RNA sequence: CGAUGGUAGGAUAGUGGCCUACCAUGGUUUCAACGGGUAACGGGGAAUAAGGGUUCGAUUCCGGAGAGGGAGCCUGAGAAACGGCUACCACAUCCAAGGAAGGCAGCAGGCGCGCAAAUUACCCAAUCCUAAUUCAGGGAGGUAGUGACAAUAAAUAACGAUACAGGGCCCAUUCGGGUCUUGUAAUUGGAAUGAGUACAAUGUAAAUACCUUAACGAGGAACAAUUGGAGGGCAAGUCUGGUGCCAGCAGCCGCGGUAAUUCCAGCUCCAAUAGCGUAUAUUAAAGUUGUUGCAGUUAAAAAGCUCGUAGUUGAACUUUGGGCCCGGUUGG
């Protein structure tokens, strides 16, 4: 035998499979933001309703309680150090009404489109995926980073893309093999 | 069954020697010898889990072939050998001496001694008795052997033992006000000072033990092992002293020190 | 008591799986046999 | 009837695209257009 | 007084009566007494092979009236017959004898004031060939 | 024919009706003994979950039992051992017919069964155990092949131009003066890239693959996504074609008696995107198992009538008040 090795599921579909007034605001969100399917935002609900549990019972047991104190300033510290919970509203109470597209906003493929890399939301999605985008000196090609705060300031192109830097693609290099041996002949 | 049993599984290890719960199937079990199973820590552990020299089991073995690593003074080559409380392990080719005591949290801590310090040992009082011939005998919790002891040593005391000739230079009572160790159960690793003892026949004796910043708690009488009277222990004992720090107190007394 | 597999099984092939024995062993290894093969 | 089993890559309409894109494309056919039957709503209609 | 004892050492009359009267719903009692082994003709199996006897036809007779095309099998682990349903060949062209198919179950019940009558099975498969591939026409039945 | 106790022996590593002698007549039970069923190995734990709960646990860790079925013993610190021996029972192998041998619920692999489950591969490099021992051994264990059992990350296209439309904010004089948004124009342009292939290097016990990287690799019309539905529940059609080619008919209300607002096909839309498509179990929905928490006449449901076992449940009362003083953390 051997130890065996944990793993978790991830998402969760909801009760009512056809029902009008949900599947409108899905979609609102997936041209938004351009995601593939709709299991890209039961994702986010997921994450978010398990905070909101975790929340939801600090607020039970008493004030100046030395559990609802260690547990209540990391899960307020890990929010913020994200960047989804106000500044001001360091408040245990205030988690409670956060919303879906607070986490939303703050993905590699939201976060490049707003500091003008890219000139829409899908030019987004295909620059990362191809491996132009690169913060600090890590070229990441996933398109739910989920950047943390203090390096938003970090993101720019690659010192290998194109674009960013070094020598042509393999069509530009293809066609200055395909006109300037040509120029003669 | 039917004989004795010699493979230990992995999951079954015990927790503070911090295998790690991947790399193989099962762990090192330990030998029959001074120290019990679940309450020592065998020679593979030290060698290549604490202080990081041996990279193998097969760089372990060619470590001790050569004769560095003794115990007390004496040379063991026995790759799962027992080593537990109180133990001195001198390596030669470093002049460096340990001592095998115990963490806060409740773990085998690497410690370095002097070369002064490891010339004798503690070790407390399991019984005493008379032996054949009318002779009398101590047994300590590594079960040594002494003959001939004075006689107002009694059981749960603590003798002093020298490891050159394996003799007895002085002993503590048991009583109340003493530095007292604390070397099996929940308050693991903790030092204090005896506020009382009381006594149940036929039972498990509880002693009532005060820390230095006033706080106080209660364990078995067996878990309790003398060191020296109030303020003046007989060994060097290792950073914290011995002092429970709440986890509110150590996450920003780590977060003040981070400044590095 | 639940022989009754015992009966029904040692009852449904007895026959069955005896059509194709001989056929198959007279190929014995000492005397009887002979495998053709070519290449 | 069956596969053919010469598909090696080693060395009527036109199609719909098909992935994250059709998900953009179903944002415009509802989203940013309009359709009505006199106030009255039949979107995706028979025509008539 | 809600004619239930409400005291506190009463736990015994409580739970005694409660497993005494929890023989009235009706599939708890199908479940210990084990009724799935006796009487059911797959002894609790999703599927099972049987061997084909006869092509039959059976018809619904109040309101409803058509032509519903049934197939008698007998099954190997067991010996017992039943007959099943095979899936609109309208046609009525699809007759076929002494083969090896594979049932299933109806995800049961039903309404036969129209008499679509007591049958309880299906055929999902015959021959190492699934039903609809012939249908679709994505293989054809294996034979020399 | 030891069932419950007393006294003395025998036997064992040792206590004990464990066994044997003489004596006593005990021990279990409606607070369920004793017997019957179990498609029952027990726990750590697993799925579902407002709270209470219902249903599982052959299966990586610890404990017990077994080695075709019963019984018996040898050697040993340790076995009533089966990769030890001996008997009978059920099997079955070779035979010059005198005889002689045998146990895959270890690992690969069998022709059997059934709805139902992988290679007769490479090595001791790691993890650890054994030996007279650093060196030898290990189908224990590691590495690959076969694997839509389950779980995580996410390709199948993104940018321009004119064009023709509209909306659009505005210059509006009215034009277009700007800003837009699409719509489409087998209208036109150039850039990006890994699926795949493959020098090297790195990986590894040796290799294979993943990370890195020369040369190669697209208008993509072909490097082309699929399963299921389009009265109602329940998102989606007033569309044309059958002589009812190829009619009960779709979980349940039902739709067929030509042309159907459901069958059979074409077109266009909808839902999930790797389908949860169908089948069988179980959980929520279920206050349709009710401790939390149901139902009393007419809807399923209060026994013909009073005395009375066990079980459950049972009125009130017996040291309160007054005074002084120290020392906590909180609003301050």
């Amino acid at each position: 035998p051997r130890a065996p090795r944990t793993y978790s599921k991830t998402y969760s579909t909801p009760k009512r499979p056809y029902e009008s007034s949900r599947l409108d605001a899905e979609l609102k969100l997936a041209g938004e933001f351009g995601l593939k399917n709709k299991k890209e935002i039961y994702r986010i609900s997921f994450q978010l309703s398990k905070i909101r549990r975790a929340a939801r019972d600090l607020l039970t047991r008493d004030e100046k309680d030395p559990k609802r104190l260690f547990e209540g300033n990391a899960l307020i510290r890990r929010l913020v150090r994200v960047g989804v919970l106000s500044e001001d509203k360091k408040k245990l109470d205030y988690v409670l009404a956060l919303k879906v597209e607070d986490f939303l906003e703050r993905r590699l493929q939201t976060q490049v489109y707003k500091l003008g890399l890219a000139k829409s939301v899908h030019h987004a999605r295909v620059l990362i995926t191809q491996r132009h985008i690169a913060v600090g000196k890590q070229i990441v090609n996933i398109p739910s980073f989920m950047v943390r705060l203090d390096s938003e300031k970090h993101i720019d192109f690659a010192p290998t893309s194109p674009f960013g830097g070094a020598r042509p693609g393999r069509v530009a290099r293809r066609n200055a093999a395909r006109k300037a041996e040509a120029s003669g002949e | 069954a039917r004989g004795p049993k010699k493979h230990l599984k992995r999951l079954a290890a015990p927790h503070h020697w911090l295998l790690d719960k991947l790399s193989g199937c099962y762990a090192p079990r330990p030998s029959a010898g001074p120290h019990k199973l679940r309450e020592s820590l065998p020679l593979i552990v030290f060698l290549r889990n604490r202080l990081k020299y041996a990279l193998n089991g097969r760089e372990v073995k060619a470590i001790l072939m050569q004769r560095h690593v003794k115990v007390d003074g004496k040379v063991r080559t026995d790759t799962t050998y027992p080593a537990g409380f109180m133990d001195v392990i001198t390596l030669d080719a470093t002049n460096e001496n340990f001592r095998l005591v115990y963490d806060v949290k409740g773990r085998f801590a690497v410690h370095r001694i002097t070369d002064e310090e490891a010339s004798y040992k503690l070790g407390k009082v399991k019984k005493v008795q008379l032996g054949k011939k009318g002779v009398p005998y101590v047994v300590t919790h590594d079960g040594r052997t002494i003959r001939y002891p004075d006689p107002n040593i009694k059981v749960n005391d603590t003798v002093k033992i020298d490891l050159a000739s394996g003799k007895i230079t002085d002993f503590i009572k048991f009583d109340a006000g003493k530095l007292v160790y604390v070397t099996g159960g929940r308050n693991l690793g903790r030092i204090g000072t005896i506020v009382h003892k009381e006594r149940h026949d036929g039972g498990f004796d509880l002693v009532h033990i005060k820390d230095s910043l006033d706080n106080t708690f209660v364990t078995r009488l067996n878990n309790v092992f003398v060191i020296g009277e109030q303020g003046k222990p007989y060994i060097s004992l290792p950073k914290g002293k011995g002092i429970k720090l709440s986890i509110a107190e150590e996450r920003d007394r780590r977060r003040a020190q981070q400044g590095l | 008591s639940k022989l009754q597999r015992k009966n029904k099984a040692k009852q449904l092939r007895a026959q069955r799986i005896l059509d194709s024995i001989e056929n198959r062993k007279l190929f014995e290894g000492k005397n009887g046999a002979a495998k053709i093969i070519t290449i | 009837m069956a596969k053919v089993h010469g598909s090696l890559a080693r060395a009527e309409k036109p199609k719909k695209p098909k992935g994250r894109a059709y998900k953009r494309l179903l944002y415009t056919r509802r989203f940013v257009n309009v359709t009505l039957v006199n106030g009255k709503r039949r979107m995706n209609p028979g025509p008539s | 007084g809600k004619g239930k004892p409400r005291g506190l050492n009463s736990a015994r009359k409580l739970r005694v009566h409660r497993r005494n009267n929890r023989w009235a719903e009706n599939n708890y009692k199908k479940r210990l007494l084990g009724t799935a082994f006796k009487s059911s003709p797959f002894g609790g199996s999703s599927h099972a092979k049987g061997i084909v006897l006869e092509k039959l036809g059976i018809e619904s007779k109040q309101p409803n009236s058509a032509i519903r095309k049934c197939v008698r099998v007998q099954l190997i682990k067991n010996g017992k017959k039943v007959t099943a349903f095979v899936p609109n060949d309208g046609c009525l062209n699809f007759v076929d004898e002494n083969d090896e198919v594979l049932l299933a179950g109806f995800g049961r019940k039903g309404k036969a004031k129209g008499d679509i009558p007591g049958v309880r099975f299906k055929v999902v498969k015959v021959s190492g060939v699934s039903l609809l591939a012939l249908w679709k026409e994505k293989k054809e039945k294996p034979r020399s």
